[PDB]
């Protein structure tokens, strides 16, 4: 892709004692034109990992294809593939990141920002992002597009190094994904009120929760303000 | 004349290929596997020699799958069958890539039966030395 066409917007995570929260919202756009809804942008990859995918959405299911291959290609002559030797966070991220980078280096990107997300078979957190130029980093909140302008200050006052992660209960945490999704539907322009979060935990599991909603919107005020300057009425 | 079964694709006299019967004998040697078509699917199963207590129980699986439906088992020359297993799984995940749904079990036949074909038909290949039983549920049941 040289150009994004039909688009996805910001892709928030964040960490917490027991595991990993990845939230994103439910729109493809059209340039200007908010002309998709319900566009699933998290991936759920086998039982213990979630994709996070932001940017052209062409690219994305190119992305969802081939990872629905690497699960079908890892059940290949593999007795454990329920069990051990199953595909990890740590897996499917290496081999989206190699992607990736091949990619910029044809000059050829997918033009896409990914977020993966999982408790690993021993229990760690796993939690990193990739791009359309190959840039791998990993970090206690990580986000893209416009949550990595505002999304993340906001995770970052809940976790802000290594140490707060044992400290920051799946409550805590969910809360701060849906404020951070607040923030962004009220000050992001190519953004939707429906999105979807997804809560990875080493002992509940995979947690999909689909068609969640902003709610607690503040506008009251607005009836207030009135002209742009020395207007009174 | 004589020697019509030294090459493979060689018709005799009679209008038969002996190397493709030379590797039936291959195949027949081999050790026994069967499936049962039920109502509501398909049942594989297949025989193990023990030559060895050695050799760790649950371990050395015969039984191969192709895409998330089809099940594949064979008789004769092993590698034979892990070589055709592989060229179904490539044959099954171009037929993903292109036409979306997962492939029919009539195709995925088909598929294995005309590259089996193909390799009897020239003298540079051998045929191959397994008969493989193969099957599972599409939307046709």
């Amino acid at each position: 892709t040289q150009q994004p066409i039909v688009t996805g917007t910001s892709v928030i995570s964040m960490k917490y004692d027991n595991g990993v929260i990845i939230a994103a919202d439910n729109l493809g756009s059209y340039g200007s034109l908010l002309r998709f809804n319900g566009v699933e942008r998290l991936i759920p990859v086998g039982d213990n990992t979630v994709v996070g995918i932001s940017g052209d959405i062409s690219d994305m299911q190119h992305i969802e294809r081939l990872l629905k291959d690497l699960v079908t290609e890892n059940a290949y002559d593999n007795p454990l593939a329920d069990a051990e030797e199953a595909l990890e966070p740590s897996y499917i991220f290496e081999y989206l990141a190699t992607v990736m980078y091949q990619r910029r280096s044809k000059m050829n990107p997918l033009w896409n920002a990914i977020i993966v997300a999982g408790v690993q078979s021993n229990g760690d957190q796993f939690l990193r992002y990739v791009n359309l130029l190959g840039v791998t980093y990993s970090s206690p909140t990580l986000a893209t597009g416009f949550g990595a302008h505002m999304a993340n200050p906001l995770l970052r006052k809940v976790v802000d190094r290594e140490s707060d992660i044992p400290k920051t209960t799946v409550q805590v945490a969910e809360e701060a994904i849906v404020n951070a999704m607040r923030v962004l539907y009220y000050r992001d322009a190519r953004s939707s009120r429906n999105f979807s979060l997804a809560i990875i935990d080493k002992n509940t599991g995979l947690t999909f929760k689909k068609n969640l909603q902003v709610e607690n919107m503040k506008w009251d005020f607005a009836k207030d303000i009135k002209g742009y300057g020395t207007q009174k009425i | 004349g004589t020697g019509y079964d030294l090459s493979n694709s060689v018709f005799s006299p009679d209008g038969r290929n002996f190397q493709v019967e030379y590797a039936v004998k291959a195949v027949e040697n081999g050790t026994t596997s069967i499936g049962i078509k039920c109502n509501d699917g398909v049942v594989f199963a297949v025989e193990k020699l023990i030559t060895s207590k050695l050799l760790v129980p649950q371990k050395n699986v015969k039984i191969q799958v192709v895409d998330r439906h089809i099940g594949c088992v064979y008789s004769g020359l092993i590698p034979d069958g892990r070589h055709l297993v592989n060229r179904g799984r490539e044959e099954a995940a171009s037929f993903k890539k292109l036409y979306k749904t997962p492939i029919p079990i009539p195709a995925f036949a088909d598929r294995l039966g005309q590259y089996v074909q193909a390799h009897t038909l020239y003298n540079s290949v051998r045929p191959f030395g397994v008969s493989t039983i193969f099957g599972g549920v599409d939307k046709n049941g």
